[PDB]
RNA sequence: GUGAACAGCCUCUAGUUGAUAGAAUAAUGUAGAUAAGGGAAGUCGGCAAAAUAGAUCCGUAACUUCGGGAUAAGGAUUGGC
RNA sequence: GCAGUCAAGCGUUCAUAGCGACAUUGCUUUUUGAUUCUUCGAUGUCGGCUCUUCCUAUCAUACCGAAGCAGAAUUCGGUAAGCGUUGGAUUGUUCACCCACUAAUAGGGAACGUGAGCUGGGUUUAGACCGUCGUGAGACAGGUUAGUUUUACCCUACUGAUGAAUGUUACCGCAAUAGUAAUUGAACUUAGUACGAGAGGAACAGUUCAUUCGGAUAAUUGGUUUUUGCGGCUGUCUGAUCAGGCAUUGCCGCGAAGCUACCAUCCGCUGGAUUAUGGCUGAACGCCUCUAAGUCAGAAUCCAUGCUAGAACGCGGUGAUUUC
C-alpha cells in the first residue's frame, strides 16, 4: 500500500482529509491499519508491531498477527509482513508558505 | 480455473437477482460480478448457463449473509443455441454456491441442471439428480 | 436426424427448427413453431383447438 | 482535457468511403498467383445469388467437444448457369502498370450479349459487329495477325466471358460480360485454349471442386440514406435532450478548426463493394439430375427448390455453388466466386464434408412439410 | 342509448363540411405506440413512462387530540342464456 | 511535477544488484504564486454524458538486457504509442474513497477540448427560515430550500449526391494518390517433467474455444404490425337476420412479407526490410574486441501482398458511327 506525506511538514496524511502527525509508535500504528485493505471482515485483530529497517529509503515494513476464522469452529491465527512503499508531495498547508499568502 | 465452453446466450447481468436449487440454506442469490468477462465503456457483465459468478445471500440463513461468495448457474430463462439445432430454455433462473475451486458445498439440487453446466463443472455433475 | 413431433399439436419437427421448453418438473416441451408455443402459455387446451391432430384424433376426423 | 474514459472506436476506417458502388458487378481487385508448370484452368466464375436454405452435417474435428455430431448450419445456394466464352485480351506490362494490348472477339455473338452494348434495344438497327464479323467471313487472316501479336507480347492474358441469363428466372434478358484471367503456363498455350473455346460452353464442375475454400465478390444490399446511429453504431443520446437523441453530440475540439474525416457522419448506407474469404465449397450439383436435394443419408427424391420456389427468385432448374455463411449482396444480385489468393492449410480447409439432409421446407414461412409429395400422406384426402 | 352521472363513446332535430392542394414515403425531428432476458445496474434525483383502478363479499396494524388513521395492508369474485 | 550528476546512511561482513536523504546543474506548463499585455458598445464563466485525434515521462501486450534470477514469483533498465486501459455504493463534484472483475484498471494536451451538442445538480440575480455580527437598514464567498438555457436557411469544413467541357456514343480494363485492422485470454497437452535438500513447480511447437473490435447476412430463433390478413369482444348506429359504419389505428390472440439483434448465424491473409539486443570475420593498438571497412539473425514497428475509393483537367483496348 502507500502512504503520503510532506517533505517541508514531516507530517503524515489520513487518506479523507487529515493531516495526523508522525510519532511512529501508538499513534502512526493507529492510522497505518486503516489503510491496511484487509477488511474487519476476519481479524479483528492479534498484535501488530514494525521493523526497523532503514530511515532514509522509502519503505516501511509492518508485521501482523490475524487470528481469524476459516471453519465453522476453526479459530486460527496466522501472521505475515507488509512493505509499504511511503510517497512523497507536499502539504498544501504548508506549501502555502512559499506563496506570501501565510497568514490569511 | 473454467474450461473450454461454447459460447451460449448471455441472459443474466449484474444485479439479477436468481434462485437458490440447493438446500445449503440460502434462497436467492444477487449476482455481482462474472468471472472471466470483459470491459467495454457502459457495458453490463453478464452471465450465462454453467459461469461461475460472484453472489451474495439476501433471503436465507443468518449465517449465509452480508458476505460475498463465488456461485454456478444452472438454470436460465433466455434460450440459447445448442449445436444439435434445438432451441431450449428453462423457466427459471437458478444458482448453486462453492469455493473458488469449484467444490460445492450444498448436498444435493431440486430441478434440472443444464446440460453444458454439467459438462464443464465435475462436482455440479455429482448433486444432480435431473440431467435436462 | 430424428424428426420429433410437436408436444402441443401433432406437427414434426426436423432438425433446427421451433423451440424446446423444459418445464421446472424436469418434463421436456417441443413446439413446431411461435403459434403453438404461445397458445401453450395461455393455458389453452389442445384437445379443443381444432386444428390440432389431438382434436382430430379424438372426434375421428 | 483529456478523454476521462479510455473506449474504442465506432467503425472502421480502412472502408472508407462509404459511397455508391460504381455498378452492381463488383470488380475483382487481384487474381491470384500463376504457377505455369499446372495446365489451363479459369480463375472465377460468375452466378447469381438465389437463397438460403438449412443443411446437417457430421462435423469431424478431433479434439473438440462436438466431435462426430451432427450440427445444424446455413448455406447458400448461388444460380450457376454455364458461362460461354466469346472473347480474348492480352496485357503489357509498362513501367507504370499493366496495358490492354488487344482484344479478339469472336466471329458469332448471341443476342445476349448484343444487349449490352446497346441502352436502346428495340429502335435499334442492331449493328453491333457487322463489320467485324467479316474479318473471319473472308479466309482469316486480319485475325491470325491478331493472335500472333498476342503470343509474342503481352505477359498475362485474361478472357472475356458471359452468363447466360435466359437459363434464369430473372426478368433481366441482357447478359453481363466481364473478364476473367488464365493461370495455365507460357502464354502461347494460354491464347490456343481460348482459341477453341470461342462460342463454347465452359461448364462449373471444371472450375470448382467440392471441399475447396473460395471468396465471395459482389455490391452490398443498399438502404439509401441513412443516420448516423445504424451506419456506425454509435451510442444514442440520453431522453432529456433538446432537438434529437439520435445523433453524435461533439463533432470536435475548437483546435483543428475543421471538421475531422474521422468522425462520424450520417449518409450513404449499403451498396458498397466488399471481398469476403473463405468460404467452403459443400456441394457443386448438375442440372439435370432429379436428386440435387437427395443425400446417400437421405434417399428422397427432390431438387433442391423449396415448396413453392425460393423467395423472389424461382426454380434453380440449373446447375449450383452451395456455399457456407452469409455472402455479401442480397438475392438476385450478380455474384463473383474467386478461387482463394493463398494455399489454405490450417485445419478447417483441409476438411472433407457428407451431408446428411438438405432442408427443403418452404421458405416463404414457417414451413412444415418438405416436398408436396408428402403434405398429402400427413393430412390425407381434402375436399379440393 | 350505455352508465352512479350534464363524465367518456355513438345516433336523432338544427348547423357546418371551412383551416393552400397534388406526388412520393430518405435522414433528423413532433405526436401516439410495442418489445425477448435482467429489472433502477441509468441518473443530481425513479425525471419520464409502466403497473394499480369500477363494483359486491371477506379482512384491516402502529399510533391518537378517541373524532380518526382507512379505499390502510391484503385476498377472492364479475359474461351469456 | 520530472530528469541528470555527487553517493551520507543502508543492503548480517560488501559505495553503485537494489533502496536512497542532503548538496549541485537543467527541462517541462498537467499545480500554486507573481504580473496587467489582449478583450468590460459582453469570447456564454464548474462538473457529468457524447466523440475524434495527438503526446510518452509505459500500467498491459511483443522481442531483449541486468539482479543478492535454481524453479515459481518478482524487482530494475532499453527499442516502442501498433493496440487495450472497465462495472459499481456515497458526494454537484474535479479530487478522494472503498467493493468486485480483469492481461491491465498508466499519466496528460487540444481557448483548464466540447452549452446555436445536451443536462442545470453546483455557482452568481429577485422569494424565505436559521445561527453569529449590527442601535438600524443590512453583512457572511457560513448552512439549507424554490428558481425561462433563444436563432442556422448563409459561407467554409466534413459526410453523402449530381454535373457542363475534351468528335459523338456504348462496353471492358489499367492504378497515380489517400485510407487500412484485428486484438487479447483461458483450457488440455508438453508434465507433476526440467529445476529443487524439499516445500513447491515451468516454457517452445500442437489442439480446442472464449474476450474486445470489425465487415456483412435473414436459412433458423427472438422482436416489430396499417397485410387493418383471418378470428374474438364491448358500447352505439343501419327495423331484425346477413353484411357493415363510427370509437383521431376501438381493444385482445395469432400473424406471413419486409427491416432487424453477440437476443441470430458467418468471415476476418503472408512476404520483405529494420530498431532494442545477440553474433561472425577484423583492424585501429603485432594482443584483445559486434564496427571502424564489410556482414548474419531479429519486435504488437516500417513498407508491401491483400482490402476500399478511382485523379470529375491520369491513361489504354475494342463496338457502331445519321443518302433518304
Amino acid at each position: 500500500a502507500n502512504i503520503s506525506f510532506c517533505r517541508n511538514c514531516e507530517r503524515f496524511l489520513q487518506p479523507p482529509g487529515q493531516w495526523i502527525r508522525a510519532e511512529l509508535e501508538s499513534r502512526e500504528l493507529l492510522a497505518i491499519c486503516l489503510r491496511r485493505l484487509k477488511g474487519l471482515t476476519k481479524v479483528r485483530l492479534v498484535d501488530a508491531s514494525f521493523i526497523w529497517t532503514e530511515p532514509h529509503s522509502r519503505r516501511i515494513r509492518i508485521k501482523l498477527t490475524v487470528q481469524g476464522e476459516a471453519m465453522t469452529n476453526t479459530i486460527i491465527q496466522q501472521t505475515f509482513e507488509v512493505e509499504y512503499i511511503v510517497i512523497a508531495m507536499q502539504c498544501p498547508d504548508c506549501a502555502r508558505s512559499y506563496t506570501t499568502n501565510t497568514w490569511r | 480455473a473454467q474450461g473450454t465452453k461454447f459460447r451460449i446466450s448471455l441472459g443474466l447481468p449484474v444485479g439479477a437477482i436468481m434462485n437458490c436449487a440447493d438446500n445449503s440454506g440460502a434462497r436467492n442469490l444477487y449476482i455481482i460480478a462474472v468471472k472471466g468477462s470483459g470491459s467495454r465503456l457502459n457495458r453490463l457483465p453478464a452471465a450465462s448457463l454453467g459461469d461461475m459468478v460472484m453472489a451474495t445471500v439476501k433471503k436465507g440463513k443468518p449465517e449465509l449473509r452480508k458476505k460475498v461468495m463465488p456461485a454456478i448457474v444452472v438454470r436460465q430463462a433466455k434460450s440459447w443455441r445448442r449445436r444439435d439445432g434445438v432451441f431450449l430454455y428453462f423457466e427459471d433462473n437458478a444458482g448453486v454456491i462453492a469455493n473458488p475451486k469449484g467444490e460445492m458445498k450444498g448436498s444435493a439440487i431440486t430441478g434440472p441442471v443444464g446440460k453444458e453446466c454439467a459438462d464443464l463443472w465435475p462436482r455440479v455433475a455429482s448433486n444432480s439428480g435431473v440431467v435436462v | 436426424m430424428k424428426v420429433e413431433i410437436d408436444s402441443f399439436s401433432g406437427a414434426k419437427i426436423y432438425p433446427g427448427r421451433g423451440t424446446l421448453f423444459v418445464r421446472g418438473d424436469s418434463k421436456i416441451f417441443r413446439f413446431q413453431n411461435s403459434k403453438s408455443a404461445s397458445l401453450f402459455k395461455q393455458r389453452k387446451n389442445p384437445r379443443r383447438i381444432a386444428w390440432t391432430v389431438l382434436f382430430r384424433k379424438h372426434h375421428k376426423k | 482535457s483529456h478523454r476521462k474514459y479510455e473506449a474504442p472506436r465506432h467503425g472502421h476506417l480502412g472502408f472508407l468511403p462509404r459511397k455508391r458502388a460504381a455498378s452492381i458487378r463488383a470488380r475483382v481487385k487481384a487474381f491470384p498467383k500463376d504457377d505455369r508448370s499446372k495446365p489451363v484452368a479459369l480463375t472465377s466464375f460468375l452466378g447469381y445469388k438465389a437463397g438460403m436454405t438449412t443443411i446437417v452435417r457430421d462435423l469431424d474435428r478431433p479434439g473438440s467437444k462436438f466431435h462426430k455430431r451432427e450440427v445444424v448450419e446455413a448455406v447458400t445456394v448461388v444460380d450457376t448457369p454455364p458461362v460461354v466464352v466469346v472473347g480474348v485480351v492480352g496485357y503489357v506490362e509498362t513501367p507504370r502498370g499493366l496495358r490492354s494490348l488487344t482484344t479478339v472477339w469472336a466471329e458469332h455473338l448471341s443476342d445476349e450479349v448484343k444487349r449490352r452494348f446497346y441502352k436502346n434495344w428495340y429502335k435499334s438497327k442492331k449493328k453491333a459487329f457487322t463489320k467485324y464479323s467479316a474479318k473471319y467471313a473472308q479466309d482469316g487472316a486480319g485475325i491470325e495477325r491478331e493472335l500472333a501479336r498476342i503470343k509474342k507480347y503481352a505477359s498475362v492474358v485474361r478472357v472475356l466471358v458471359h452468363t447466360q441469363i435466359r437459363k434464369t428466372p430473372l426478368a433481366q434478358k441482357k447478359a453481363h460480360l466481364a473478364e476473367i484471367q488464365l493461370n495455365g503456363g507460357s502464354i502461347s498455350e494460354k491464347v490456343d485454349w481460348a482459341r477453341e473455346h470461342f462460342e463454347k460452353t465452359v461448364a462449373v464442375d471444371s472450375v470448382f471442386e467440392q471441399n475447396e475454400m473460395i471468396d465471395a465478390i459482389a455490391v452490398t444490399k443498399g438502404h439509401g440514406f441513412e443516420g448516423v446511429t445504424h451506419r456506425w453504431g454509435t451510442k444514442k443520446l440520453p431522453r432529456k435532450t433538446h432537438r434529437g437523441l439520435r445523433k453524435v453530440a461533439c463533432i470536435g475540439a475548437w483546435h483543428p478548426a475543421h471538421v475531422m474525416w474521422s468522425v462520424a457522419r450520417a449518409g450513404q448506407r449499403g451498396y458498397h463493394s466488399r471481398t469476403s474469404i473463405n468460404h467452403k465449397i459443400y456441394r457443386v450439383g448438375k442440372g439435370d439430375d432429379e436428386a440435387n436435394g437427395a443425400t446417400s443419408f437421405d434417399r428422397t427424391k427432390k431438387t433442391i427448390t423449396p415448396m413453392g420456389g425460393f423467395v423472389h427468385y424461382g426454380e434453380i432448374k440449373n446447375d449450383f455453388i452451395m456455399v457456407k455463411g452469409c455472402i455479401p449482396g442480397n438475392r438476385k444480385r450478380i455474384v463473383t466466386l474467386r478461387k482463394s489468393l493463398y494455399t489454405n492449410t490450417s485445419r478447417k480447409a483441409l476438411e472433407e464434408v457428407s451431408l446428411k439432409w438438405i432442408d427443403t421446407a418452404s421458405k416463404f414461412g414457417k414451413g412444415r412439410f418438405q416436398t408436396p409429395a408428402e403434405k398429402h400422406a400427413f393430412m390425407g384426402t381434402l375436399k379440393k
